[PDB]
């Protein structure tokens, strides 16, 4: 059974970690809940091949922005999270992806935009914006909803998906 | 003079050790007066049977969390939340008592004990008091926690209050 290292970063306060609960436990809380650094794994079925995840869930808190480098260079895939309604973490976006790119010498490394808390009425990152960033890196970009399970499954798994084929290349 | 408060520090229900500290009331006296009300329990809430949901050896013990019991709550005596004092005093080694908080002017009732000196936090975090005895019950604390500071076993406050 095939092992994908998936990583998920982003800002402070986006939902990295109400992303990776609500994948892994089926739940959402409204608590914030800072994270240190946190690690799970997750049996699943993708396009009929049985898959391990196991997903790395990192600190936002941009005090500690030195301190990347080592899990960037383990990771195999990188799930990168803004807030629709956070304007600032989707210019944030840009600094993971130089980050990792720089840190895995590469131009080519399986990543996938998403765009959380899209069940809030309150948005100030319009679809096209993030689209059109996403086109510009050549990876996909998915909405997702760590509250109502919007699109979770389908960001994890688009993720594994984009390893696969960088490893089939 | 500046007021004592302490910890009587249980380990899955078995007593460790105490634990004192002096609260700088002398520069910063709402920050200290905080947790000395919080340590007696006189507002009919506080410390007592909380836990240190947090102990990452090397660096911290982080507790105080009386209200939600994981880490996330926590209240102080003027409301929620309350202003950084001021960042006066600095991180300069291990036994250090300092707030724990979600940013700026978010003062609750969590807390951290220093087990090492950590510079970064200063100026972020309001630095309210310092152990006085019972360093090496802190230092016997550090090995029930890990690096993401997950414990295990329960680290409680059993008894806590103010010294004459
Ligand atoms: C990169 C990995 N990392 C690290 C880190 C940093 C280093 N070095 C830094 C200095 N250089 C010179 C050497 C290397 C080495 N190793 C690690 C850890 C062990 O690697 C896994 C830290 C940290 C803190 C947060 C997130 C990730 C983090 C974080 C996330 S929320 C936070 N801080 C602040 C925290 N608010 C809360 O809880 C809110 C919820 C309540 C109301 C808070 O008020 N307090 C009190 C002060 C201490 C802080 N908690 C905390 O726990 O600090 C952990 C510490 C290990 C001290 C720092
Ligand atoms: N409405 C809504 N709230 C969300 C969503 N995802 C997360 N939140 C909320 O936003 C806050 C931050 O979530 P959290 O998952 O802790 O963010 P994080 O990216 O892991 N933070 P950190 O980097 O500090 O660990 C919490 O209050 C959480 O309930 C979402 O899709 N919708
Ligand atoms: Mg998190």
């Amino acid at each position: 059974m095939t092992e994908y290292k998936l990583v998920v970063v982003g800002a402070g306060g986006v939902g990295k970690s109400a992303l990776t609960i609500q994948l892994i436990q089926n739940h959402f809380v409204d608590e914030y809940d800072p994270t240190i650094e946190d690690s799970y794994r997750k049996q699943v079925v993708i396009d009929g091949e049985t898959c391990l995840l196991d997903i790395l869930d990192t600190a936002g808190l941009e005090e500690y922005s030195a301190m990347r480098d080592q899990y960037m260079r383990t990771g195999e895939g990188f799930l990168c999270v803004f807030a629709i309604n956070n304007s600032k973490s989707f210019a944030d976006i840009n600094l993971y992806r130089e980050q990792i790119k720089r840190v895995k010498d590469s131009d080519d490394v399986p990543m996938v935009l998403v765009g959380n808390k899209c069940d809030l009425p309150t948005r100030t990152v319009d679809t096209k914006q993030a689209h059109e960033l996403a086109k510009s890196y050549g990876i996909p970009f998915i909405e997702t909803s760590a509250k109502t399970r919007q699109g979770v499954e389908d960001a994890f798994y688009t993720l594994v998906r984009e390893i696969r084929q960088y490893r089939m290349k | 003079v500046n007021p004592t408060v302490f910890f009587d520090i249980a380990v899955d229900g078995e007593p460790l050790g105490r634990v004192s500290f002096e609260l700088f009331a002398d520069k910063v006296p709402k920050t200290a007066e905080n947790f000395r009300a919080l340590s007696t329990g006189e507002k009919g809430f506080g410390y007592k049977g909380s836990c240190f949901h947090r102990i990452i050896p090397g660096f911290m013990c982080q507790g105080g969390d009386f209200t939600r019991h994981n880490g996330t709550g926590g209240k102080s005596i003027y409301g929620e939340k309350f202003e950084d004092e001021n960042f006066i005093l600095k991180h300069t080694g291990p036994g250090i008592l300092s707030m724990a908080n979600a940013g700026p002017n978010t003062n609750g009732s969590q807390f951290f004990i220093c087990t090492a000196k950590t510079e970064w936090l200063d100026g972020k975090h309001v630095v309210f008091g310092k152990v006085k005895e019972g360093m090496n019950i802190v230092e016997a604390m550090e090995r029930f926690g890990s690096r993401n500071g997950k414990t295990s076993k329960k680290i409680t406050i059993a008894d806590c209050g103010q010294l004459e």
